[PDB]
RNA sequence: UUUGCUACAUCGAUGUCGGCUCUUCCCACCCUGGAGGUGCAGCUGCCUCCAAGGGUAGGGCUGCCCGCCCGUUAAAGGGGAGCGUGAGCUGGGUUUAGACCGUCGCGAGACAGGUCGGACUCUAAGGGUAGGGAGUGCGGACCGCUUGAGGGGAAGGAACCCCUAGUACGAGAGGAACAGGGUUCCGGGGCCUCCAGUUUACCGGUUGUCCGGUAGGGCAAUGCCGGGCAGCCGCGCCCUGAGGGGUAACCGCUGAAAGCAUCUAAGCGGGAACCCCUCCCCUAAAAGAGGCGGUCAGGCGCCGGGGCCUUCCCCUAGAAGAGGGGGUUGAUGGGGUGGGGAUGUAAGCUCCAAGGUUGUAAGACCGAGGAGUUUAGUCCGCCACUCCCAAUCAGGCUCCCCC
RNA sequence: CAGCCUGGGGCCUCGUGAACGCCCUGAGCCGGUGCACAGUCCGGCAUCUCCCUACACCGAGAGAAGACCCCGUGGAGCUUCA
RNA sequence: GCGUCUGAGGGGUAACCCAGGCUAGGGAACUCGGCAAAUUAGCCCCGUAACUUCGGGAGAAGGGGUGCCUAUCGUGGUUUAA
RNA sequence: AUCUAGUCCGGGGCAGGCUGAAGGUGGGGGAAACCCCACUGGAGGGCCGAAUAGGGGUUCUGACGUGCAAUUCGUUCCCUUG
């Protein structure tokens, strides 16, 4: 009779869709967090996965102090390219609508990978002087600055692809002014990752997890399956009722589509940013990646997606905690990923 | 440490410790080195993949 | 009582109507776990229990004036493979516990066999009748 | 939400008990949150008011429902949806035909008494739901980046432990709370370094038989047995703040009606797991159908041209579509060579072999198997380098706006 | 407390080629009205068109002049103290 | 003698269904009910309880052995054959 | 009365194994009656057992249920000298 049983998966994340960009964007930013002009986010792509001994940081821990065992995910970041400048008012309508877009790379920066995405500027079309005084004239009415970056898979030759993805990154720090000094010297520059981050840190990722297709509904929900002589009687993998009513028969658990949604991951933290790949590459390669040969970070814990997935790296928008400098590091496992 | 059978080296965080109700502890690199005492009970001596063998 | 602090949880080993030998002279042999004190669960799932757990067993082989009677005890060996937080996986050679009173000295005088250490750190009692620790 | 009363609807049929599976709602509140009273010292109790955001589990007995009982738990609340749900299952109960017993009947036979056996049909026009593709509109053809009206969410809930503190309180016995930390369990979202499962790729052993023997193979639903990479998976691992505003029950301030008093009437201040924002997911088919950067060469309708798609080589993706790449200005797939792996040390040849057949003897001949050559041979749905081979040929659609 | 693997279907393509539902095509849903549970009526809130796969909750879904129950100065077989 | 129990092709082979293989720790906690599935299994030697209508129970229950190679021994058949 | 029920007349069948009744013979005992053992013998509405040798039709309340089929197919089973 009725007993008490919770529903089977989140009412909250309904539809289960496919992620219409593998490279998604936040829709929120972190406050200032009273600091000076700096981006506050950053673009990576998955390699491998691995594990490392530490020596844990947390005072508030058990294991103070001590050296324990941790998962580590590894993510390939090159020097990203800095595209242009934007500016957000609220305009007429009282929306968030945006002023202008202040393109630089005919000075240095002549590109044709990047007319791999999009058929840019012709030399014709490059008047952009009078693009930047829009934005000195309506300064005091601005609210916002992003800076469009670009990735470089060129450098990274497990990734066999030469076009790059194209993003928005917001800049957090003094004042409007200051903001726009700092977003004028990183355009058509490159943009290493310790510009952005420091080890120690927290981040939030967001991606495009791994597909799966379609699928039932003891994958999909995880629905309990008929127990025994249904194990034998005329279909088990399914659930018994869809609902009782006419009432627009309502949402119950249905076959269809799992995984490639795009999904965010909160409090991942940052453990060492090496240069010097001989230290992260095991025996025989990453199964099914390849060789790092670019900067790394060595993020602790999994992250969603499959390999060679574009993410986003945020700051943290609900830290948990706020880390210092130096999780030493004693032991990284080189050994072979095959047998 | 080593394995019990094979006598290789074993890396930390992988493997296995088995305890045996003397007390006594027996060293696994793999389930292929765990069958082959705990199930299969071959010895090491007539296979030369061990460095028991000689 | 005093280790439970740290991540106490390890694989899920031991269920209702498990049965486990009984590590200690008080004279019974084996026994049948009949609750585990503690756990709080969901539709249809049975409760379960590791290394370092408070049971009540039935015991069903052992001495006439304890056997088809009800104690605690606490599990000190699993079969399954549980790793401690220094990433070592452990394996014993079956599921144990030993019977205690209530208020958590053991009722026997001695004990048998290997003991984890988990068990150990949090039944102070047991460890100091127990003579080899793992 | 029971059981009756009525006989309005259905008798050319609305499948009639219980259980399982899955969804949602009510509040008359069992626990979690707030406030108060007490014959409230503390701990524990009892009672009243607000509040439905979250939870309410495992078993023995019976076809059950109810109920009794076992070990726990923060608590193991009570109800509705055609007593929710048989074009979802089941078939223990019940209401056919067969049969036994007791009572009743002259009998044929009856019971509302017990017992044994007894069929569960259907390929989804329409709606709904879960996902995936095209078209028209906004708005002449395209490439790229965005906002955040609106919509959904439980995305988190709870308990145990540390210190506070053997402190307050109390004769003693006993024995807290706020602030601040840790973990575990239930729910949500992900991942494959470790471990575990699988692994009809692969490697080996071996039984019976067939291919003349050895070697190599066919068959015995991989013949069976052992091991097993990548991948997928859980029994493994990671993430899963709080704050602002508005209030509920109520608690207070100033203050009269009504010289006083009074939290309320005017006028103010506080105050909850509640509601709204912050956060996460879908969002320009939002009709007020948004914003921003760039391309549509040139010559005199024609020449010429830009773009997109199929074809071609593929995988991150994939029921078909779609998605994500490469296309000689190239490492996209294969070959070659190295690396890293799985089995377990190939065939042939040399030596030994319990014995036997010979040979005057010397010697040579058979022999399950052992050792050497030999970390061998076979294999790799992983990685690196290298243009050796192939990404060629061909077809279709649509544009040249502004100036 | 489910996971992985295999044979035959399902899925995509060529050939052959039916049946049941059908006043109508006009069927989104919530609260009502009414022989007392509406696709069509009233009041609202919604709603751009087409196609593919999957699910069977609703259409008091399809299939059979209800076997239960009562009636008819309808039967048939059995019984006996009619 | 047949590939005529007379339709085929494509597919990194989706969900799901009909048949099958394997699963760590636990071992009936599932369910009306151990349904279904698993376990055991041939032959030789030893050994075998209560009960009993003295015939049975009885293959009760339970324990040990089994391949390959190299040689032998014993018993018997048959051949004009003590 | 080509199905089916019973009967009468004339025909055709049941692979391969096991147990071992009465009876018979020879040892060993006791005076005796008679007892024990070994072998031989081959009884019985005895036992195990061939998808498709023949016969049946219990389970899965398995598949099918606009069928291969107006009663079939698969698994698990029952009988087989009367």
């Amino acid at each position: 009779r009725k007993l008490s049983s919770p529903r089977r998966g989140s009412a909250g994340l309904r539809p289960r869709k496919r992620a219409d960009e593998i490279l998604p964007t936040p829709k929120n930013w972190p406050l200032v967090n009273l600091k000076e002009p700096k981006l506050l986010g950053f673009i990576g792509y998955k390699a491998g996965m691995t594990h490392v001994y530490m020596i844990d940081d947390k005072p508030t821990s058990p294991n103070y102090g001590k050296e324990v065992y941790t998962p580590v995910t590894i993510v390939e970041s090159p020097p990203i390219l800095g595209l242009a400048l934007r500016a957000y008012h609220i305009d007429s309508k009282g929306e968030l609508s945006v002023l202008v877009d202040y393109w630089a790379n005919f000075e240095e920066g002549s590109l044709k990978y990047l007319k791999r995405k999009i058929t840019s500027l012709k030399v014709d079309s490059s008047k952009m002087k009078e693009k930047l005084d829009l934005i000195q004239k309506n300064l005091n009415n601005i609210t916002y600055m992003r800076l469009l970056v670009s990735t470089q898979p060129w450098l990274v030759p497990s990734l066999g692809k030469k076009r790059p993805e194209i993003v928005e990154i917001q800049i957090g720090g003094g004042s409007i002014q200051d903001q726009l000094n700092y977003g004028l010297s990183l355009l058509g520059k490159q943009i290493p990752v310790r510009d952005v981050f420091r080890e120690g840190q927290l981040t939030d990722i967001i991606g495009v997890t791994k597909g799966k297709g379609f699928q039932g509904v003891i994958k999909r929900y995880s629905v309990v399956e008929f127990p025994r002589w249904h194990k034998h009687r005329k279909g088990s993998r399914k659930i018994g009722a869809r609902g009782p009513s006419i009432s627009t028969p309502s949402y119950v658990p249905q076959p269809g589509q799992l995984g490639f949604h795009r999904r965010t991951e909160y409090n991942k933290r940052i453990i060492k940013i090496g240069d010097n790949v001989n230290e992260i590459n095991p025996a025989g390669g990453i199964v099914n990646y390849g060789l790092v040969k670019n900067t790394y970070l060595v993020i602790e814990g999994s992250v969603l997606g499959s390999r060679k997935r574009p993410l986003f790296l945020r700051y943290p928008i609900r830290p948990s905690w706020s880390p210092e400098s130096a999780p030493k590091i004693t032991y990284v496992n080189l050994a072979s990923q095959q047998g | 440490r080593q394995c019990s059978f094979c006598g290789k080296d074993i890396l930390p965080g992988t493997g296995l410790m088995y305890v045996r109700n003397d007390g006594s502890l027996l060293w696994f690199c793999s389930s292929k080195c765990r069958k082959s005492m705990l199930k299969l009970h071959r010895d090491p001596k007539k296979l030369k993949w061990t460095k028991s063998y000689l | 009582m005093n280790v439970l602090g740290s991540r106490k949880g390890f694989t899920p080993a031991l269920q209702h109507n498990s049965s486990v030998v009984v590590a200690d002279n008080s004279g019974a042999k084996e026994a049948v776990i009949i609750g585990i004190y503690g756990y709080r669960g969901v539709l249809r799932r049975v409760p379960f229990a590791n290394i370092a757990d408070l049971v009540m067993v039935s015991v069903r082989k052992g001495s006439p004036d304890v056997r088809k009677q009800k104690f605690k005890a606490v599990i000190v060996r699993q079969r399954m493979p549980f790793r401690r937080p220094d990433g070592t996986w452990i394996s014993f050679e079956d599921n144990a516990v030993v019977i205690i009173n209530p208020d958590g000295t053991p009722k026997g005088t001695e004990v048998r066999g290997p003991i984890a250490r988990e068990a150990a750190e949090r039944w102070p009692k047991i460890a100091s009748v127990a003579t080899m620790v793992i």
